């Protein structure tokens, strides 16, 4: 019985994720207005969030819950490979949302000027190409395939498919992903924040007569505790292989998922964005 | 003094009044409504760079001009969906503009007292730019391929053959906002800053006739196709209908819901639809015998700011101050 | 036919390259409004931003005489302290002794493009024409206390101010406040001719404020500036929040630190403008 | 002062009632009614747009 409820579980967290994306992408989409120049990062996050929770998170849901991955290995690589550029597109879209963000505030006047439609596109287009040359080449040929002599039955065998990296591959797939990005996003984060408060100061001092702590501290910890516990994890297994069990890997792996369908509810909280949906539903 | 104008006055509304044998919607209540009407959006001109201020729609249906605030007066073809010219307005802002009747020349107002005229018809080349006023400019018309009708941000509103002003009319408390043609040449009318709407002979240059029904400032007048009507839109929700004939406001539009201002207003080709824009980001249309919407057109994102009905009466199309422009059918 | 749509997309195509290249420069430039209000020392700052003009001086003073006349040979022409002394009850205007329809005034301060207004009508229905603009300089005279109408100037200008602040159409419209003549206010503050108190009756309950002390002047003369100051800021506070924000400035005539001064308030501005979307603000 | 002699001159002129403005209105608004593309659905050919 308490697969049955996992089953469940699962099914509605890809629902909502599925649903949440959906949502986003029809209103950028839909509504000439509301689409601007930094709408097309939130659509390329809303786009890779989407083909995750289409692609990756049910079979996943199919693989735990069954315990046999009944399609073939080539099948099975090819999800994996849709798994991991999924996730280092995420994460690559909500740095590029970042920085976007920091030369919108650090640089106003040059802002408009040095970012535009194409500009935009071009960025997007290479943020998902750097996505592709760290996902699909690496893990398509079998660089990936782990040298130990566990596993290699199981990278034989059709049924059995369980990520088993090399302990090059994952280390550098990590900082590709993400630890990069969240040193990046981090450091403007605090540059924004340090202007932030710069502004506050200066009101202050004008005017006799924690609103920017609310808003860059949900959404920086949302990612970081989503993302960060499973990308230490992941180094951790390959560094000491005894420390971390699969069941942690994928509850991790899992939580760091549902990412996907919590960055709509921290990116869509515009009051433009209120109103589109509202008038799409 | 001012007591014979106030006796004037006082006897003037007596007899307005004396006038009134039966309402307008009273005889109305007999014919059947228009019933809802939906609107699509066949094309979703855009292109500007800026918001843009008014419109006007060509001779023939096809070819219409738009006029916006970045000084781009851009000529678009709304059959393709084509910009055949770009002519960019030296005066850094226009507020109107018009398309000659027989479509040669193309008049831009602006802010600045100067009127500008284009030929049209390789390379687009000013005309001969208006003497000016004192203030600037509202609605441009078009009598003909030679003369042009201005109103100003002050009193005088002027006929211009030569960069002359042939005649100068006055008798506006307030700023002449808006202002629209009958059929024939004969005759025209115009708004105000004021309530006061009037309509002045063209040749002999004395305001025949005062409407002052309202309450506001007068954005939009729109004329009868008919010629013995015209429609006002006000500041306030309420737009109305005035009868030359009877020299009264014979109906009333408005509602509770609306609280928003009007911006333009226009008829339809038989004239049984007041298709008005609003200050809101919705456009209404109004069945003009029985008082009555019979539909909504809220395309646009911002506030609507120009409207227009072909000559054949094909569709109407609507100019917003966002950057779009959708051609409505 | 064929040739005719041909010809149609290749104008169309011409206009697009030619539009793109328009909306670029427009986006790349300010705008910025002067509501300077008549003989409100707006000239000033205009300079302070930088035989047919003799002539212009010369009529300039044959208007400030026949002003004055509203001995014999000059009346007939068209007790001279007299005029001065009651200048305030009647309006009277006034190289380097000469500089001491819509005009635009382009110029650049760090390589970014600005471009000023300057409109000038009771009604004022051209307000809400310039709802994009990125700043409102409006500029006012600190001195215009003593000078009467038929409401004081200052009152006036107070009043137009509060029309500017509370309209429905300049929302998301920031005003620059520049206060010139901050000399002559300073000179008519310290002589007793005119009692600050005598026209603005809270004046008498009024102190200055503990953490106000910008210059190194007579406290009186302090006082009275930031009473002006508060004054004008009030009715800018009291509105809302967000979107709005009055920058007072106190000025001289022969101070040229303004030029730097408006660029340094547009870029907080545009900042600030952005701080508050994202909802970090 | 002419503004008492303008509103003179207004008002010496002659009026037709208001009900027969209202039925000539209506009259022109039936008859010219079958010719608006507006009032009357457009049809899918004889509609340039469309
Ligand atoms: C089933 N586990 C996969 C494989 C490893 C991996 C994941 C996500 C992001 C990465 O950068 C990875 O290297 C996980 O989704």
């Amino acid at each position: 019985v308490w697969v049955v409820g996992m089953g469940i579980v699962m099914s509605l967290i890809v629902l909502a994720i599925v649903f949440g994306n959906v949502l986003v992408i029809t209103a950028i989409a839909k509504f000439e207005r509301l689409q601007t120049v930094t709408n097309y990062f939130i659509t390329s996050l809303a786009c890779a969030d989407l083909v995750m929770g289409l692609a990756v998170v049910p079979f996943g849901a199919a693989h735990i819950l069954t315990k046999t991955w009944t399609f073939g290995n080539f099948w099975c690589e090819f999800w994996t490979s849709i798994d991991v550029l999924c996730v280092t597109a995420s994460i690559e879209t909500l740095c590029v949302i970042a920085v976007d963000r920091y030369f919108a505030i650090t640089s106003p006047f040059k802002y408009q000027s040095l970012l535009t439609k194409n500009k935009a596109r071009v960025i997007i287009l290479m943020v998902w190409i750097v996505s592709g040359l760290t996902s699909f080449l690496p893990i398509q040929m079998h660089w990936y395939r782990a040298t130990h002599q566990e596993a290699i039955n199981c990278y034989a065998e059709e049924t059995c498919c369980d990520f088993f990296t090399n302990q090059a591959y994952a280390i550098a797939s990590s900082i590709v992903s993400f630890y990069v990005p969240l040193v990046i996003m981090v450091f403007v984060y605090s540059r924004v924040f340090q202007e932030a408060k710069r502004q506050l100061q200066k009101i202050d001092k004008s005017e006799g007569r924690h609103k920017a702590l609310k808003t860059l501290g949900i959404i920086m910890g949302t990612f970081t505790l989503c993302w960060l516990p499973f990308f230490i994890v992941n180094i951790v297994h390959v560094i000491q292989d005894n420390l971390i069990r699969k069941e942690v890997y994928i509850l991790l792996n899992w939580i760091g998922y549902v990412n996907s369908g919590f960055n709509p509810l921290i990116y869509c909280r515009s009051p433009d964005f209120r109103i589109a949906f509202q008038e799409l539903l | 003094l001012r007591q014979e104008a106030e006796q004037l006055k006082n006897q003037i509304r007596d007899a307005r009044k004396a006038c009134a044998d039966a309402t307008l919607s009273q005889i109305t209540n007999n014919i059947d409504p228009v019933g809802r009407i939906q609107m699509r959006t066949r094309r979703t001109l855009r292109g500007h760079l800026a918001k843009i201020y008014a419109m006007h729609w060509g001779t023939d249906s096809r070819l219409l001009v738009s006029a916006s605030q970045d000084g781009k007066l851009i000529i678009w073809d709304s059959y393709t969906t084509n910009k055949v010219h770009a002519i960019p307005l030296r005066s850094s802002w226009v507020m109107t503009c018009a398309y000659a009747p027989s479509g040669n020349y193309v008049a831009c107002g602006g802010l600045d007292n100067i009127c500008s005229i284009y030929n049209l018809k390789g390379n687009v080349r000013v005309s001969r730019e208006l003497a000016g006023h004192t203030g600037y400019l509202s609605c441009c018309r078009f009598l003909d391929d030679n003369q042009i009708v201005t109103s100003s941000g002050d009193t005088t509103c002027a006929l211009w053959d030569t960069g002359q002003q042939t005649t100068t009319f006055t008798g506006h408390t307030g700023d002449v906002m808006s202002l629209s043609l009958a059929p024939d040449t004969r005759l025209f009318v115009s708004g105000a800053c004021d309530a006061s709407a009037k309509l002045w002979d063209v040749r002999e240059g004395m305001c025949r006739q005062t409407f002052t029904g309202h309450e506001s400032d007068i954005n939009a007048i729109c004329f009868f196709p008919n010629g013995n009507a015209f429609a006002t839109g006000s500041d306030d929700a309420t737009c109305r209908l005035f009868d030359l004939r009877a020299d009264q406001e014979l109906m009333t539009y408005s509602h509770d819901n609306i609280i928003c201002g009007i911006t333009s207003v226009s008829f339809s080709k038989s004239g049984r639809l007041l298709l008005a824009g609003y200050d809101d980001f919705n456009c209404n249309v109004w069945d003009a015998l029985k008082a009555d919407r019979a539909g909504v057109l809220a395309g646009h994102d911002n506030r609507v700011s120009c409207l227009g009905v072909t000559d054949d009466g094909m569709a109407v199309a609507t100019g917003s101050w966002d950057s779009f422009l959708k051609i409505w059918n | 036919q064929r040739n005719e749509e041909k010809a149609q997309r290749e104008a169309n195509k011409k206009i697009e390259k030619q539009l793109q290249k328009d909306k670029q420069v427009y986006r790349a430039t300010h705008r910025l409004l002067l509501l300077g209000a008549g003989e409100s020392g707006k000239s000033t700052i205009v300079k302070q931003m930088r035989a047919t003009k003799v002539q212009d001086i010369k009529n300039n003073l044959k208007e400030a005489i026949e002003t004055i006349v509203a001995v014999d040979y000059i009346l007939s022409v068209m007790g001279v302290r007299a005029c001065y002394e009651r200048s305030n009850e009647y309006q009277l205007i006034d190289d380097q002794d000469l500089l001491r329809g819509i005009f635009e005034t382009k110029f650049q301060v760090d390589k970014v493009n600005f471009h000023m207004f300057d409109v000038g009508d009771e009604r004022r229905k051209w307000i809400q024409c310039f709802n994009d603009v990125t700043a409102i300089i409006f500029v006012v005279a600190s001195s215009s206390y003593n000078m009467v109408i038929r409401t004081n100037r200052l009152q006036e200008a107070l009043n137009l101010f509060k029309s500017i602040w509370n309209n429905r159409w300049l929302r998301t419209i920031s005003v620059i406040l520049f206060l010139n003549k901050q000399d002559l206010l300073a000179e008519k503050v310290l002589a007793g001719k005119s009692k600050i108190e005598d026209y603005f009756p809270e004046f008498a309950r009024y102190t200055t404020p503990e953490d106000a002390t910008p210059e190194p002047e007579d406290p009186r003369v302090t006082r009275a500036k930031y009473f002006i100051r508060d004054e004008f800021l009030r009715i800018s506070t009291a509105s809302g929040d967000g979107r709005h924000y009055c920058y007072p400035h106190f000025t001289c005539a022969v101070d040229t630190e303004n030029i730097r001064r408006v660029f340094n308030d547009c870029r907080d501005i545009i900042q600030r403008m952005h701080l508050r979307q994202y909802e970090l603000l | 002062r002419k503004l008492v002699e303008q509103l003179k001159m207004e008002a010496n002129i002659d009026r037709i009632k208001v009900s027969k403005a209202a039925a000539d209105l209506m009259a022109y608004c039936e008859a010219h009614a079958k010719e608006d593309p507006l009032l009357t659905p457009v049809p899918a050919s004889e509609n340039p747009f469309r």
